[PDB]
């Protein structure tokens, strides 16, 4: 940041937010809200910003992780689409089999994925039947 | 050109069987002369007698060769293995991979699964 | 030894032998495996394709064990002794349970009686509860319920508790152990071990830890070892003075010790252990063991009963003490005096 | 007592206090390969003496 | 050096070698192959053992010449090291 | 009969204790031992120095974390050449059998606390060269591994995500409260 920008952004957002942003982003950013994840994450845009900085996320959780971003918004934050998931029709195809809840990266927890064989064994042994003598 | 390294030996063919005879003795001598020096380079905890025993057995497996062109491939491999060892290019794991520290009967092999 | 192992509960195990990709068919649980002995039993079981549950306390100190086995082979479970559920969750898929949990010195939450008696009680009661085939508990040498040293007494009572609950217990009594990261040879080459109550003249039959991990592996395969009691000791008897002589000959350093009278040192040792957080080697009972002498209790199986012949500590001094030779004498060959 | 004499003391106690912390509150687990010379990962001839 | 000194140590070494047929056959004029029953590789080990004991280096040209105890004694006197 | 006189009576009363993941500060001593753990882990996180060691093309994406777009120094991450001044080893490349002694030697020479990040399919499980005669099928046959990053190559951001996993693991690592349990 530079003095003209930082004071201009500080004037807009207020001192309390300025110190919150110095705690997570470490920057002083101002922009307009574009939408909210199913996880509470907040997304802003400002085309009057340096390249690749015009879109950013305010992470909902304190222990913020990049894998907390919902799939459609993961494309918007990545400049892979320009239309935000608010205005994007593919977020309207009803899929009853889709995760209703937020399914993040589960590693380092007890919810970590455990792999397994999905197939039965290939050879079946005889169950012995000792006929009476 | 680039310099050949410290123990680099030019690859030459054995003139006759007398030539091969003298080279094989020279190679066996040079190996067993170096066994004390191998032990402290590679921190071998066995005594040098075991190291020289293994050198003898490696030479003994090619004992019954009556072909000049097979001996010279063999004299090549020992020259490179000697040069490789003395310049300390290989490490302790390689030298210990060389020391091993099959069923002896059909019935022993049968009972444990094949071997 | 064969391609078929049949267990006490009678289940068969059709094995494919070699390598970490093969099928050892055994599901083991090794309590106390993050210590010194525990890696050698875990490496032996894991590198032959056996599933090993490793109950752990501190996460970062268990990490060297995963390298021993293939993917999915070494399973870490986080447990506490006073967490019975985590004990029961750890032994219930198993056909063998190794109990290697011990501590030389008391701690602010575990006395020697609490870690030996009660810890064995929970572990053995879960072995009984889920009907695990084999239970190899590791006690100490000189273990005796009538002993007065807290170490030799409490590990002697856990021996009887285990048999009373699970009679098929293979009880294993090793002598003081030497090896890599051993608290025998590395302390005599260290500089902190300066205090001492006797003149380092207590005797014992030191045993290679590598040959003890091998012995524990063979007890799993020799089913007839169940319900037995094994003393696993070395080929010679030495004093602490004879061992320390070998160490000096190897490191070329000539270590020295400060001797103290036991009525004086023992009270201090009980203060250092109570005021420092790390293993100091000094405690009231460790001084008491310092004045005691090893006795090989007869009617107890030996290495020969596993068909094994232990090697002498002298043959191993160069391998394990070389990191402690000064630069001037480092390039020298093994002492072999 | 003079500023110079105390200055020498304080710099030495700082050299001690920093050193003492590391000598006490850091793990110490010395083994053979950890205690070898650095030679970019391969052991070579010891010829610095 | 002394001739008897540079011979006494050879007998102890040669008798100390594991698989000579019999320790009595070692004389001042005994042959490794014909008498002491040592093949090519055993003889090369014997010159190697002799050089280590006397703390001298025996070159390839004269190492081959030592097929008998007397030849070892003459070379040891000829080379000025002990 | 019972082994020791108190058996079958003391068994009724026992202290079932929660596991380390199941605990929270309750007294002043737990509060102070957490605070030391906080200040210890915050330092390990804030001064995160990986060895400047890299085997092949994954190192290209690794050195792109040191360049202006991601500026790995803005988080306190500076690559130290010596293993004696390194906290973390990132295995960014294929581990051949000729290199495995050298990877293991410099890992042993790295002081505690130490961590290993496996970056890439080759260091994970051998990758595209898994069926080769000269390739270690995953660096975790050689050294223990704390976090695995997928991709060949993982993007510069994917590696940053794995470093953020490792720091999140440091931040939940119980050091001084671990001793207080033993
Ligand atoms: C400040 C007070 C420091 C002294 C407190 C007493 C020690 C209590 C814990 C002892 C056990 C530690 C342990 O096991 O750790 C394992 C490890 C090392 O244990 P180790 O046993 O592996 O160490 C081996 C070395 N010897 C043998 C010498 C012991 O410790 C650590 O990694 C960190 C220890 C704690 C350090 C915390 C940061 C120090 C700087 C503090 C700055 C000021 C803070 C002020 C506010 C404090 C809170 C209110
Ligand atoms: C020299 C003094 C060093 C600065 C003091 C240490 C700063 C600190 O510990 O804050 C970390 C802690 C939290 O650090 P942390 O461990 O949660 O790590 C932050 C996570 N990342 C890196 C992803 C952002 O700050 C606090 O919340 C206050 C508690 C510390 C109490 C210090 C009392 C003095
Ligand atoms: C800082 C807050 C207070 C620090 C912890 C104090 C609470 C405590 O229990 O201190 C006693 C501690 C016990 O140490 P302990 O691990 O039980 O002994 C075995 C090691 N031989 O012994 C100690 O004094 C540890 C040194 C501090
Ligand atoms: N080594 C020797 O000289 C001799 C050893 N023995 C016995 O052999 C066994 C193995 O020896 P060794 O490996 O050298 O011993 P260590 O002390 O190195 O290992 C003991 C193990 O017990 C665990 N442990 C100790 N106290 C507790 C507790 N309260 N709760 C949970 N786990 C605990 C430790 O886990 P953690 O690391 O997490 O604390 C560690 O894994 C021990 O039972 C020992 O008493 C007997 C005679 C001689
Ligand atoms: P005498 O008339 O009995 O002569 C004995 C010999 C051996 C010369 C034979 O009569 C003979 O001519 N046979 C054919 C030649 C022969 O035996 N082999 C060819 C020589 S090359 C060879 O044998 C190489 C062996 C392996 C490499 C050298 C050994 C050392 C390996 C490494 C040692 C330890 C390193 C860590
Ligand atoms: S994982 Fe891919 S990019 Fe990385 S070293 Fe291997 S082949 Fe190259």
């Amino acid at each position: 940041s530079y003095p003209t920008r930082t004071l201009a952004n500080l004037r807009k957002i207020g001192l309390k937010e300025y110190f919150r942003q110095l705690l997570y982003i470490g920057d002083t950013k101002y922009g307009e809200l574009v939408g909210v994840d199913k996880f509470g994450n907040k997304f802003y845009e400002n085309k009057e910003e340096l390249p690749l900085r015009t879109r950013w996320v305010d992470y909902a959780k304190h222990d913020y992780d990049a894998a907390h971003i919902e799939p459609m918004w993961h494309a918007w934050i990545s400049y892979q689409v320009d239309t935000p998931p608010t205005r994007e029709p593919l977020t309207q195809i009803e899929r009853p089999w889709a995760p209703k809840e937020h399914v993040p990266n589960r590693s380092f927890t007890r919810g970590a994925y455990k792999p397994y064989n999905t197939t039965q064994p290939k050879i079946q042994s005889w169950e012995p039947k000792a006929a009476p003598r | 050109a680039v310099q050949p390294t410290k123990f680099a030996v030019t690859v030459r063919q054995s003139r006759n069987w007398a030539d091969a005879k003298q080279r094989v003795i020279a190679a066996y001598r040079a190996w067993i002369r170096a066994a004390p020096e191998i032990q402290t380079m590679y921190s071998i905890p066995f005594p040098v007698s075991h190291i020289r025993t293994r050198i003898r057995q490696e030479f003994e497996r090619h004992r019954y060769v009556n072909k000049l062109n097979v001996v010279d491939v063999l004299l090549q491999q020992s020259n490179a293995d000697f040069q490789e060892t003395m310049n300390f290019w290989r490490q302790q794991s390689h030298v210990m991979a060389f020391f091993k520290e099959l069923p002896s009967n059909f019935i022993t092999g049968f009972l444990e699964g094949r071997n | 030894i064969s391609d078929i192992h049949i267990t006490r509960t009678g289940k068969p195990l059709i094995r494919i032998q070699g390598g970490r990709s093969s099928l050892g068919e055994h599901t083991a649980t090794v309590f106390g495996a993050t210590g010194q002995l525990g890696r050698y039993i875990v490496n032996r079981l894991a590198r032959q394709g056996c599933t090993v549950i490793v109950p752990y306390r501190e996460e970062m100190a268990k990490r060297h064990l995963k390298v021993s086995g293939d993917l999915g082979r070494v399973i870490f479970m986080e447990f506490d002794l006073r967490n019975t559920q985590s004990i029961e969750e750890s032994v219930r898929h198993s056909d063998v349970v190794y109990n290697l949990i011990g501590r030389d010195y008391p701690t602010k939450n575990f006395s020697l009686a609490d870690v030996h008696i009660e810890g064995t009680e929970r572990i053995v009661e879960a072995v009984a509860k889920y009907d695990v085939d084999r239970f190899i508990q590791v006690s100490t040498y000189n273990a005796n319920p009538d002993s007065t040293c807290e170490f030799f007494r409490t590990k002697g009572i856990a021996e009887k508790v285990a048999r009373h609950v699970f009679p098929e217990t293979t009880i294993v009594r090793p002598a003081p152990m030497f090896g890599f990261e051993d608290r025998l040879l590395l302390k005599l080459a260290s500089v902190t071990n300066l205090f001492t109550s006797n003149h380092m003249r207590e005797k014992f039959w030191p045993v290679h830890v590598n040959e003890v991990g091998e012995a524990l592996e063979r007890m799993l395969y020799d089913d007839s070892t169940a319900g037995q009691t094994f003393e696993l000791y070395g080929p010679r008897q030495y004093s602490m003075a004879q061992i320390a002589e070998l160490v000096d000959r190897e490191i070329y350093k000539k270590r020295r010790h400060i001797n103290l009278p036991k009525p004086i040192l023992q009270p201090l040792a009980e203060l250092i252990n109570r005021v420092l957080w790390w293993d100091t080697g000094l405690s009231r009972d460790q001084v008491e063991r310092e004045f005691h002498d090893q006795v090989i209790d007869p009617t107890a199986k030996t290495f020969k009963d596993l068909g094994m012949e232990p090697t002498d500590i002298s043959k191993w001094t160069y391998h394990y003490l070389l990191p402690y030779r000064p630069s001037t004498y480092y390039d020298l060959p093994p002492s072999t005096e | 007592m003079s500023a110079m004499s105390i200055y020498i003391i304080f710099v030495s106690i700082i050299a001690i206090l920093f050193l003492a912390i590391d000598l006490i509150f850091a793990p110490h687990n010395p083994y053979k390969e950890k205690l070898s010379a650095f030679e970019c990962g391969f052991h070579s001839f010891s010829q610095s003496r | 050096l002394q001739k008897v000194e540079v011979y006494e140590r050879i007998k102890s070494l040669l008798a100390g070698f594991d698989k000579v047929n019999d320790p009595n056959n070692i004389t001042e004029t005994a042959h490794f192959a014909n008498d002491l029953g040592l093949d090519s590789l055993d003889t090369v080990e014997v010159v190697m053992a002799i050089e280590e004991e006397f703390s001298i280096e025996i070159p390839d040209k004269d190492a081959d010449q030592i097929h008998s105890v007397d030849k070892a004694i003459e070379y040891i006197l000829r080379q000025p090291d002990a | 009969v019972e082994p020791y006189p108190g058996y079958e009576l003391r068994k009724s009363l026992r202290k079932e204790v929660p596991l380390p993941s199941q605990e929270g500060t309750k007294g002043l001593v737990q509060y102070a031992l957490t605070t030391l753990d906080i200040i210890t882990n915050w330092a390990r996180q804030g001064s995160f120095w990986p060895m400047t060691f890299g085997l092949a093309c994954c190192a290209v994406e690794m050195m792109h974390l040191s360049t202006p777009r991601y500026d790995q120094d803005r988080l306190g991450i500076i690559f130290r050449a010596s293993p004696r001044q390194s906290d973390v080893m990132i295995v960014a490349g294929t581990l051949t059998n000729k290199m495995a002694p050298a990877l293991r030697q410099v890992y042993d020479q790295m002081p505690d606390p130490r961590w290993v990040i496996s970056m890439g399919s080759c260091a994970n499980g051998g990758g595209y060269y898994h069926y080769s005669y000269s390739v270690v099928r995953g660096c975790d046959r050689i050294v223990p591994v704390d976090v695995y990053v997928p991709g060949c190559p993982p993007t510069s951001e994917a590696l940053m995500y794995g470093i953020f996993q490792l720091q999140r693991k440091m931040r939940n690592t119980k050091i001084t409260r671990m001793w207080y349990r033993k």
